[PDB]
RNA sequence: AAACUUUCAACAACGGAUCUCUUGGUUCUCGCAUCGAUGAAGAACGCAGCGAAAUGCGAUACGUAAUGUGAAUUGCAGAAUUCCGUGAAUCAUCGAAUCUUUGAACGCACAUUGCGCCCCUUGGUAUUCCAGGGGGCAUGCCUGUUUGAGCGUCAUUU
RNA sequence: UAUCUAGCGAAACCACAGCCAAGGGAACGGGCUUGGCAGAAUCAGCGGGGAAAGAAGACCCUGUUGAGCUUGACUCUAGUU
RNA sequence: GUGGAGGUCAGUGACGAAGCCUAGACCGUAAGGUCGGGUCGAACGGCCUCUAGUGCAGAUCUUGGUGGUAGUAGCAAAUAUUCAAAUGAGAACUUUGAAGACUGAAGUGGGGAAAGGUUCCACGUCAACAGCAGUUGGACGUGGGUUAGUCGAUCCUAAGAGAUGGGGAAGCUCCGUUUCAAAGGCCUGAUUUUAUGCAGGCCACCAUCGAAAGGGAAUCCGGUUAAGAUUCCGGAACCUGGA
RNA sequence: UCGAAUUUGGGUAUAGGGGCGAAAGACUAAUCGAACCAUCUAGUAGCUGGUUCCUGCCGAAGUUUCCCUCAGGAUAGCAGA
RNA sequence: AUUGGCGAGAGACCGAUAGCGAACAAGUACAGUGAUGGAAAGAUGAAAAGAACUUUGAAAAGAGAGUGAAAAAGUACGUGA
RNA sequence: UUGACCUCAAAUCAGGUAGGAGUACCCGCUGAACUUAAGCAUAUCAAUAAGCGGAGGAAAAGAAACCAACCGGGAUUGCCU
């Protein structure tokens, strides 16, 4: 918004920092059923909705 | 038969339990015979396993081949041993991983807290 | 006696009296106890009350305005509520099925 | 390996804030290596020592509380014992097991008797 | 709706009724605590009788006055005749009822017979010394059947 | 499970939709959005007399 | 021009984040969170929804407490510590 | 006649039925009572050498202490006579702690990481001002203490 | 634009499909009967037909189905006297 | 005939069970059963009996999938692109240049509010997405970026919301915001932390929230980054609070 | 139509038998002659549609009377066992 | 009494469109302003031994080779209508 | 003037305590309607669902201002009747 609040700062560096992709070192553990990251999210796919 | 109404005898339960064992209740399930020649010497049949035991192969297509631990791998319910490997196409050598139910110790690796298991489950240690 | 027990939380709701009316109001004198007073924690007669299941009596009906209004009374002519209406009409109105239908 | 809580034990306040300090110092020059290097495991062993030691400092500090509120009423809600808020609430051993002298007389002049049934 | 030659049936299920279905599968399991409850019981109050002494009382109304049963608890007078006070016959496994009155002699012989044979075989064991080495009947209603006058 | 089926609050579109009548669950995407339930013919939905 | 046109004004917001339950729900004009009523005391929970109890019970989250009364019950709500040194 | 159309088979596709399994569910039985102002349930945010979740945790942050087992963890790196040991482990147990911001939430407030006040202490020439640290400050109610108020009322004192 | 080509690439609809005349038939047939006839595969148009498609007809009727509204229909009721 | 159960065939089976395919045979009027071949890899049948969530072609059935239509309709508003070179495996679309153009300053520009949340920028890269394409990208992967005494919020009050006291309400809670309240917040002097007193004294005030567009203490220029500027740097100021 | 019964932003208030309406039963988050969400609820339906293997044997009724009954029931009849 | 919690044992129960909505990072993704709604998604193999290496192609990938009992098991992974 | 007493205050006084969660069962309050009556209004659903307040391992009730009419029983609760 760019005069936002810190809590929305703050929800948006949580939502930066799940904004990546599966390690490739978690495909490679015993037993895993992991393929890829199904929470990740886009903004031009899905809103935060704050 | 199954007289003690605490244990179960569903192969769900039981499974579960097996599959979701700590690492702690995994050193037990993890148990090893004895040969025979260990056993006339500590009277004691199965022993759990640890990291620098002699053990031979008695099952499988590694039958016939002795060898020492390399690592005991809990997680994967088995254990790794030295010079019984896997020759890969890229000449990488990849260790077998064994049940230590089909191998038989042959040699213990004796600590303190080792031999105060032995008279634990009566043993004469000779 | 709801309306003292939610002011004083703190204190049990032991009775009360009428001690006056007019056309708008009727007036109540409600005795409370303070249940972790030591002086009702000790002297035995009157510990009951600070033991974890009388609190907020008057909330439930566990006192004589309370056991008179849900009609709590030995006779005939209280046998819809004889320990609760409510318990006697599940217990009339189950259909007990045993093992062995009978 | 790190700091042992048991050799930790044997300290005073003294020395034992000076190591929490300089752990600390460690910590920080670890710190500025990982941003050189690839990997340092060396961090986690760190991070638990100075967690062993003030551990250490909070445990002789509130011992020392104990020692300085011994024996006396009114101990401080965070040092006496959390068991349920109910149980706290409920009523002690001893005002559970008061009667009055009436039910007192009664208990002591008429026990429950023992008695059996010869067939 | 009301076809053919059938009775009227009554039947009261318009309510909500599945709400409310007691299925007693815990009829075995109950049976089974009961006696656990009785057994942990009896090894609590070694070696009383698990249940106390009940007279022998005359059933109401006309439809069940020709069969004796048994009651609460004796009365006072009849306690007080059997020779022993009603707060010792608490004590000691008698039953005792406060406001059961004697108004029939038989009943009145038979509830105090019934206490003279009480207090001669039961012993009560001393408060202080070596308690004697006696074994614990079980059920005192099987020791003292209730007999037809 | 006496609720098993029931925990779902589909609502039938009535007729006028080219659908069939049975009740469909409401919102929207989520792929549940719009699939039939409360019947012993729709996937998710409770079976022809529960066992009691 | 109620449908497409009209959505381009839906630019407000109606509710933002609650301090309780933290979902975008806490109305900015009524000043109250429609999904845990905040900030009145009593958390807003209704037998009517279920599945709404179902996702904001005891459970759901850490127990960050509640976990170790079980295993506190367990061994007696006991102080001190287990004495013996080595074996 | 070929192409095309139709049918069938073989093989290959599409798709994931059938069969086989099953760390899951459902139902029944049994046992127990165990949340919270000593701060609960819930939420937000962070914490791993390389993790986005799940699980665990809280600036002591995939945890610390204590106890038990006794030699691992492991996908890789790293460390590993820490290994005949007060001693590893994503181990179990758990009785001592920590427990961010919150939340019944409790200084006031909260679409704000806002605005305060008091005590002790450190620094800036400092009782006032500005900071740093620590400890507090809600409401209702009970009992007691202290200070009070009322010609409500009593005695005494010119 | 449509048309042709390169690339991308749906939907509606669909018992099976698809030439008519007359007959009968649920009284307006693509199929049945009797005749006419009928030769692969198509492309672009076109609007006669498919009683083409779009919606369990909205008009009408029935329901011992409602709902909105009205009133000197019945029975109540807040308010007020 | 199907799922399951109690018996039995000391039944069958990794030398291949169940499944599935079979214009391949046999039996039964039929429901179906049996066999051979192929695939497959771990359990399954016959008979007697019991039990049921037991047999599907339809329900504009449910879920999932696949067709004909059909390489079809369509990708036709916003005047418009062309040439060369480079990169690259590959250029209608990338980059640069040359032209031609367009928006024509109530612009297709430069800023911002709400909203979005990292899309900004660099590097690598094109499995998917961009109605075609792709070397390009608001995509993918890894990183880096947002610096304020002066700009805003914070402070004030508006329309209003809202506790307290108090009054209703069985209650969730409702009214009310100065009301039928004992509603404190500063002045001081014993000696420059100084009486927690008569004292150089009082409005009878009423919490609080409410505007990034209203009211309002005080910042401008130049340079600077791949991405920050009234924020950084250099210079030049100003306000508040304090000593 | 374009200087005000103007337009519009933001804050605010009014919430479902309620609001608001320069009044169309209009609008009240694509929903309006009573919004949406969840529950009672799997509401009820004399009405529609469907109702899953084979073979054998027997095999109808659309009519009496009554019913706010005429799209349905009961009863008698026909039919099986 | 007990469809919640903790722990335990069972079943003529269900067997991945079933059984709880959820066997799996399930009240999760996602949708709605909101109350709320709410999925799909199990199985290579005994063990990754997850295809070293040669060749064509820019690469993906193919063909050989090789592992493995089997690649008619290649992570698009039991069988495969 | 000084001491009380009574009542009512205040304090970041000393020590305490109540809130909230869960809610399967329990104790009350409040409280419907669909439904059925082949309509529908009493009735039914139902002294139920929803709502609200309050507890515990159980809760409630509980030692008669009881039942009875008997040769009388004898707190409460629960089951068969």
């Amino acid at each position: 918004a760019a005069q936002k609040s810190f809590r929305i700062k703050q929800k948006m560096a949580k939502a930066k920092k799940q904004n990546r992709p599966l390690p490739q070192w978690i495909r490679l553990r015993t037993n895993n059923t992991i393929r890829y990251n199904a929470k990740r999210r886009n903004w031009r796919r899905t809103k935060m909705n704050i | 038969a199954k007289q003690s109404l605490d244990v179960s005898s569903d192969r769900r339960k039981a499974r579960k339990a097996y599959f979701t064992a700590p690492s702690s209740q995994r050193r037990v399930l993890l148990s090893a015979p004895l040969s025979k020649e260990l056993r006339a010497q500590y009277g004691i049949k199965a022993l759990p396993i640890r990291r620098d035991d002699e053990v031979l192969v008695v099952r499988g297509s590694k039958k016939g081949q002795e060898g020492k631990i390399s690592s005991v791998y809990r997680l994967k319910f088995a254990v790794q041993v030295d010079k019984v490997t896997k020759e890969k196409v890229n000449g990488a050598s990849v260790p077998i991983n064994l049940h230590p139910s089909k191998l038989v110790i042959t040699k213990l690796h004796l600590d303190k807290d080792r031999k105060a298991l032995i008279q634990r489950k009566g043993g004469k240690l000779e | 006696e709801e309306r003292v027990g939610r002011r004083a939380a703190n204190l049990r709701v032991l009775n009360s009296y009428w001690v006056n009316q007019d056309s708008t109001y009727k007036y109540f004198e409600v005795i409370l106890v303070d249940p972790q007073h030591k002086a009702i924690r000790r002297d035995a007669r009157y510990n009951w009350i600070c033991d974890p299941v009388h609190k907020h009596r008057e909330a439930r009906g566990l006192t004589a305005t309370g056991k008179k209004s849900r009609g709590i009374n030995k006779g005939h002519k209280f046998n819809n509520t004889k320990a609760g209406r409510r318990k006697t009409w599940k217990r009339q109105n189950t259909l007990s099925l045993w093992r062995y239908r009978k | 390996a790190g700091v042992k809580a048991y050799e930790l034990r044997t300290k005073s306040k003294e020395q034992l804030a000076s190591q929490l300090v300089d752990l600390k110092k460690e910590l920080a020059e670890l710190k500025v290596q990982k941003l050189s290097r690839p990997s340092l495991p060396k961090i986690k062993t760190v991070r638990k020592s100075i967690a062993c030691v003030l551990t250490v400092i909070n445990e002789q500090q509130r011992e020392a509380v104990r020692q300085l509120y011994k024996g006396k009423k009114y101990q401080p809600k965070d040092l006496r014992a959390k068991k349920t808020r109910a149980l706290r609430r409920a009523l002690t051993k001893f005002e559970a097991s008061q009667v009055t002298e009436k039910q007192r007389k009664k208990q002591i002049a008429f026990p429950q008797r023992k008695y059996a049934i010869k067939a | 709706a009301i076809s053919k030659n059938l009775p009227i049936l009554k039947n009261h299920f318009r309510k909500h009724w599945q709400e409310r279905v007691k299925v007693h599968f815990d009829q075995a399991g109950k049976k089974v605590s009961r006696r656990n409850a009785r057994a942990t019981r009896a090894a609590k109050i070694a070696p009383r009788p698990l249940d106390l002494l009940r007279p022998v009382v005359r059933a109401p109304t006309v439809k069940y006055n020709r069969k004796v049963r048994a009651g609460r608890g004796f009365t006072l007078a009849e306690v007080k005749a059997a020779g022993l006070t009603a707060a010792y016959a608490r004590t000691i496994g008698i039953a005792v009822d406060h406001r059961r009155q004697n108004r029939n002699q038989e009943i009145f012989d038979a509830n105090v017979q019934r206490l003279k044979e009480y207090q001669s075989k039961i012993i009560v064991f001393p408060r202080n010394g070596k308690a004697p080495e006696a074994e614990q009947v079980l059920s005192a209603a099987a020791t003292f059947p209730i007999a037809q006058p | 499970s006496e609720k098993a089926g029931h925990q779902t609050s589909a609502e039938s579109w009535g007729t006028g939709r080219a659908v069939a009548r049975i009740p469909r669950v409401g919102g929207g995407g989520t792929g549940r959005s719009g699939q039939g339930a409360f019947g012993n013919m729709c996937r998710g939905g409770r079976m022809f007399a529960p066992t009691k | 021009g109620k449908g497409t046109p009209s959505f381009g004004k839906r630019h407000n917001k109606s509710h933002t984040l609650c301090n309780r339950c933290g979902r975008r729900s806490f109305h900015v004009q009524k000043k109250t969170c429609s999904s845990c009523g905040y900030p009145a005391a009593k958390t807003r929970s209704y037998n009517w929804g279920a599945k709404a109890k179902r996702r904001h019970t005891t459970g759901t989250g850490r127990m960050r407490y509640l976990k170790h009364v079980s295993r506190r019950f367990k061994n007696g709500f006991q102080t001190g510590s287990a004495s013996k040194a080595s074996a």
